RNA sequence: GCCGCGAUC
């Protein structure tokens, strides 16, 4: 008895700026669906963004290349709004060679397979004599949210050579997203609402697409609703006991007293076991002696002991 | 650690530090200097009949408690006669009212009292006095950001500050410029003026990443690009904290 | 919004520089939006330089004599696109901007006379019941970090 | 804006200017003393005080006048200043009569008051003078509070 | 002096303010409600002031 | 004691600060010790115990 | 010792008796009761791992 | 890594009495516990199936104001009793129930006459105290099935008076929630810290589980999305 | 083991 929205009468206004009209609304339901939309697209939407580049004579960021007119550290945010859009790939590699005079901008990126410079006049470096070159190469990944250089550590698992420059990501295609309510144009309904949700992004993500990715993550995470229901740890111990080459003396008191496990005899402090049959104030010394080569002396106290 | 009523234009009433050493660290105001024995004065418009004059007169401590001055708020007329008969003036550390043919100096500008941290206050007189001290102290602490960026409601006053103190580099007989670079400016001098013999070009080696005392970077990046003309006094790298010679 | 204050903190300090501030900023920063929206659809240069003109020359017997009249094409557009992010003005210490001079520039901006906006809440998506004053402060990252602290 | 600027506060003060011009021409008549007109400018002055902060708050305490299902009533004003001040959250009435109202009889470079006081609020600006006397009791009170 | 000195102030006594006041003309006007219950599904609702 | 306590309050009740007046009192007991001797007997004169 | 200094914040979402307390103090004040901890689940034999 | 989103596993229950619950989720990602519980929360109390009394009919004067004949209780704290009622229809848009009782004794719900359709949950709740002593109540009303909540705004119906005084102008509480409200808190999930966890608090005022409530909020919100969501599906 | 200087509440 609810009627369903369609995603109709989509227009676009410019390269970036978008809106997405949802005719057929309820009563309340055009704020809900609203506000969810926009939260959700602002929060987590797919997208690409450079994370390391690597110029060929630089050494960190914090130096300068003869015949450029811009620090390291300026070219990096220059580069930090590069937005790409790759195919079927994640780790695309974006390698630019330029020389002479004037601006270099990413209409000069060496042509890949399948990645599309949504603008080709985004300058990230001026040359400024004629003999100088600029020789990097710029890697672009995929990702959901802002992760910064300096919190990720996987990336250190394989130590990264000097000379290799690390640059946040954002991640985040959507820039801007605005949402408005207004009456239906159905005369036959009483009163109906639509939805036209005005969006700006970099370029890089489909509007309608973007609706429907929001869209999905929701239902995904309402799925959990429509069903609620619901109403010795260190290797040297726990080792066989007949490892530590004691006495046969030794062996059968162990025995008897079924001191199986390595553990369960670090835990007799030296007032107690002596009052054990026939063990033996040297052979006592004995046990204490090849358990200090160990390093593990008597009288310590454990917690939890299961049973192997 | 009062304000003495003379205190008007040789030390700023506001920078001061708070706790311990209040009234007793001062700051010289933007027009004050000192004598030629060592005391502060004050420039001063001289007042010929009902008309201030363009005329600027310097006045010590001692000597400004003779005369008559006016106020930098009055108003003037296109000749320069007040628009009033009636304007509010200082005789002898008060202040009064006094006829228009009774005014006998004239203050040179609003800026006058105030010193130079003061000055880039915007609204500083909608401000209580202890929190515009505070806010003055407050601003000689901001470490300088990654990106200059501009204030968006100054006080004109921000390139002085950056000019005169030294971090930016400053054109002292540039013509236009040859060739930039991230660390080094060359600019060839117009013929109008040179040097004669040798000839002679003006190059600038500007000063990258540098420890500063409190551990802070100093950094210079360039304005122009090239071929830009380039006038005397024009500001070419802005240092840390100030964008195309503005203080920020 | 960038940054959010506590309104309680003006009237017991009596800073009314930071709200006439926001709105100065406010009313600078729709300018500069004016100009930005301006130049995004590539208009004739003589629109542009008439619009910087007459917000140039607004205010009460300013002392400020500009004029793109002898001025350029090439220069009003760097210009323009040097002031897209905000018109830069200023206002002396002492004698500067009033509350009516402020209003004008708000108004030449197309935004709210009075300085404060209707702010709809980020989370529920409510309309805050009173407007809220919202405008561009300039703030300052002092030398206190609790990294060394 | 919600520094609400009372109606009156200019007659007032050009009433009050009145009378101190009078009480000047009867010191230049030469029957009153120094101290007299002091004491009786300090008079006037400080109940014009009083006179401007009593209007200032009946004009911002019951501003807000909404029409009821009849006619037209008024009640205590939501203004967001008076709000804070009543409420008792933050601020008091004296730290509100120097925002709308006027300043008020202010000086301590000995303890002694001057005669003319400061006329203008925050609201408004305050010129090079009415600053610079301020700065007397603001800066008494930052080195009083230290020691 | 036995006041309590753990007492809310600043945003706390500012939002108990607004919330505890009483307009002339505004959303609701001598409804009759069950309870206080009633009284927050109609304000989050937007039914009433 | 009432004299004192009446007289510190004063100060104190002005400002509009609250102090109970058990806590003066207590501080006027310890100035309140160390009395002299107009007598003798007991191993004491004319000196302050 | 025993004791750290950093400056404070608001936090609305805590309780009457809790206060925010970063990890990098912890770990530091609580060191020696870490490695009571670590040495009685056996994590570390000796004091030195 | 792009595409998957932390769910929400082992959420816990507290149910209190009958109608009282607090559910809880725990983690979800960041931002996501405010987006789920005030969309859950609009549903929940805007737009609900559910059922109400709309109108009375007391015999005697009709008067919004009256003086109650002498029921100990006057008609305006009838009309309160009776907005808490809560029923039960099966699939009838309108019906018609009557009440009418004789003799001194507090009138309650189990005195209106049995229809094997309309369904009472709270027999035991009290409307009135019965006209003083030695006399009769005689009381027919309406209920019609609604969604969410209309006040009493206007009648607008039949012609004249003669609807509002046929109706008395009753608050409809439709949707069946007496109370939603959620609060997130913060939990961490391996060495993540910044995370998001969902407490739900509800009570109702009968004829459904707040379990069941929950479940028919998130059942129409899904239902809501089928248009964008069924192209783009996993399966 | 300090002395000066600057800074924060």
């Amino acid at each position: 008895e609810f009627l369903k929205p369609r995603l109709v009468d989509i227009e676009q206004v410019s390269s970036t700026h978008a809106k997405v009209t949802l005719e057929p609304l309820e009563r309340g339901f055009g704020h809900t669906l609203g506000n969810a939309l926009r939260r959700i697209l602002l929060s987590s939407m797919p997208g690409c963004a450079v994370t390391e580049v690597e110029i060929d004579g630089v050494l960190h960021e914090y130096s300068t290349k003869e015949g450029v007119q811009e620090d390291i550290l300026e070219i990096l945010l220059n580069l930090k709004g590069l937005a790409v859009r790759v195919q079927g790939k994640d780790e695309v590699i974006l390698t630019l060679n330029k020389s002479g005079i004037g601006p270099v901008t990413a209409a000069d990126i060496t042509h890949d397979g399948d990645v599309e410079i949504v603008k080709p006049q985004h300058v990230i470096c001026h040359l400024t004599d004629e003999n100088a070159s600029i020789s990097m190469r710029i890697k672009v990944q995929r990702g959901r949210g802002y992760v910064p250089a300096s919190t990720r550590i996987h990336s250190e698992e394989d130590e990264r050579p000097i000379g290799r420059l690390l640059v946040d990501a954002c991640y985040s295609p959507v820039e801007r997203i605005a949402y408005n309510v207004e009456a239906a144009r159905v005369e036959q309904r009483t009163d109906l609402d639509k939805l036209v949700i005005e969006m700006e992004t970099n370029g890089t993500i489909d509007p309608e697409e973007a609706i429907r990715r929001a869209a999905t993550i929701l239902a995904e995470q309402l799925e959990a609703f429509v069903d609620l229901r619901d109403v010795e740890f260190d290797p040297i111990l726990l080792r066989p006991v007949d490892d530590l080459e004691l006495t046969v003396r030794s062996a059968n008191c162990l025995k008897a007293e079924a001191i199986h496990y390595i553990g369960d005899l670090v835990q007799r402090t030296e007032v107690e076991l002596l009052k054990t049959p026939n063990l033996g104030k040297k052979s006592l010394t004995e046990i204490k002696d090849v358990l200090a080569s160990r390093g593990l002396s008597l009288g310590m106290r454990l917690e939890n002991w299961p049973p192997a | 650690r009062d304000v003495h009523p003379t205190h008007y234009g040789r030390v700023c009433p506001i920078e001061t530090p708070e706790g311990p050493n209040i009234g007793l660290i001062n700051s010289l105001s933007v027009y004050a200097q000192t004598n030629e024995y060592g005391f502060l004065e004050t420039p001063y418009r001289k007042v010929t009949d009902g008309v201030v004059t363009d005329e600027i007169h310097y006045l010590s401590a001692i000597e400004e408690g003779n005369y008559v001055i006016a106020q930098a708020n009055s108003n003037l007329d296109e000749e320069g006669h007040f628009v009033e008969d009636l304007v509010t003036c200082r005789s002898k550390g008060e202040s009064s009212l006094f006829s228009r043919d009774q005014v006998d100096y004239m203050d040179v500008s609003t800026q006058q009292v105030v010193s130079v941290g003061a000055s880039l206050i915007p609204f500083l007189e909608h401000d209580d006095a202890n929190r515009a001290l505070m806010g003055a102290n407050m601003q000689r602490q901001a470490v300088p950001t990654l990106r200059a960026d501009k204030p968006l409601v100054g006080t004109g006053m921000e390139r002085a500050v950056a000019v005169d103190s030294g971090v930016t580099a400053v054109a002292k007989r540039g013509g236009v410029v040859q060739y930039v670079d991230a660390s080094r400016i060359v600019i060839k001098v117009n013929e109008d003026e040179m040097y004669p013999g040798e000839a002679g070009i003006d190059i600038y080696n500007l000063t990258k990443y540098t420890r500063s005392n409190q551990n802070t970077c100093i950094n210079q990046m360039p304005c122009v690009s090239l071929g830009e003309p380039v006038e005397r006094g024009d500001v070419l790298a802005d240092g840390p904290s100030t964008d195309l010679g503005e203080l920020a | 919004v960038d940054i959010v204050l506590n309104p309680l903190g003006v009237p017991s300090r009596m800073n009314i520089g930071q709200i006439l501030e926001t709105h100065l900023g406010m009313a600078a920063k729709g300018i500069g939006d004016k100009i930005n929206a301006m130049l995004k659809q590539q208009q004739e240069v003589a629109k542009l330089r008439e619009f910087i003109q007459r917000a140039y020359d607004l205010g009460a017997d300013v002392r400020q004599k500009v004029d793109l009249s002898t001025f350029s094409d090439e220069e009003v557009m760097r210009l323009a696109e040097n002031l897209r992010k905000g018109m830069p003005i200023a206002t002396p210490v002492f004698d500067g901007a009033k509350e009516a001079e402020i209003k004008e520039l708000l108004k030449l901006g197309d935004l709210p006379t009075s300085g404060q906006i209707r702010l709809y809440d980020g989370r529920t998506g409510e309309q805050f019941e009173r407007p809220v004053t919202v405008g561009y402060m300039y703030m300052l990252k002092l030398n206190h970090l609790v990294d060394d602290k | 804006d919600d520094m609400v600027i009372p109606e009156k506060k200019h007659e007032i003060i050009s009433e009050a200017e009145a009378e101190v011009a009078e009480i000047q021409e009867q010191f230049q008549s030469g029957l009153v003393t120094a101290g007299e007109r002091y004491n009786k400018v300090i008079d006037i002055w400080a109940a014009a005080n009083d006179r401007v902060s009593k209007a200032m708050m009946d004009n911002l305490q019951t501003e807000t006048v909404i029409n009821r299902d009849g006619q037209e009533e008024k009640q205590v004003s939501f203004n967001s200043i008076y709000m804070m001040a009543d409420s008792g959250a933050r601020g008091s009435a004296a730290q509100i009569r120097q925002l709308a109202g006027m300043r008020g009889l202010m000086a301590k470079p000995d303890g002694s008051i001057i005669e003319t006081p400061i006329t203008a609020n925050f609201r408004e600006g305050l010129n090079v003078l009415q600053y610079f006397i301020s700065t007397h009791g603001a800066r008494k009170g930052l080195a009083d509070t230290a020691l | 002096n036995g006041e309590p000195i753990i007492v809310p102030s600043q945003d706390v006594v500012l939002g108990l303010y607004y919330m505890t006041r009483d307009c002339v003309n505004a959303k609701g006007e001598g409804m009759v409600l069950t309870g206080p219950k009633e009284a927050e599904r109609l304000y989050r609702s937007g039914l009433a002031s | 004691t009432r004299y004192i306590v009446n007289e510190v309050q004063d100060v104190y009740r002005l400002q509009g600060v609250k102090i109970n007046d058990k806590h003066i009192e207590v501080i006027v007991r310890q100035m309140l010790r160390k009395a002299t001797i107009v007598n003798a007997g007991s191993s004491d004169f004319l000196e302050g115990e | 010792d025993y004791s750290g200094r950093s400056v404070i914040t608001v936090g609305p979402y805590l309780r009457l008796h809790q206060c925010g307390l970063p990890k990098k103090m912890a770990l530091e004040l609580f060191k020696p009761f870490i490695y009571g901890k670590l040495e009685l689940r056996g994590l570390a034999t000796t004091i030195k791992a």
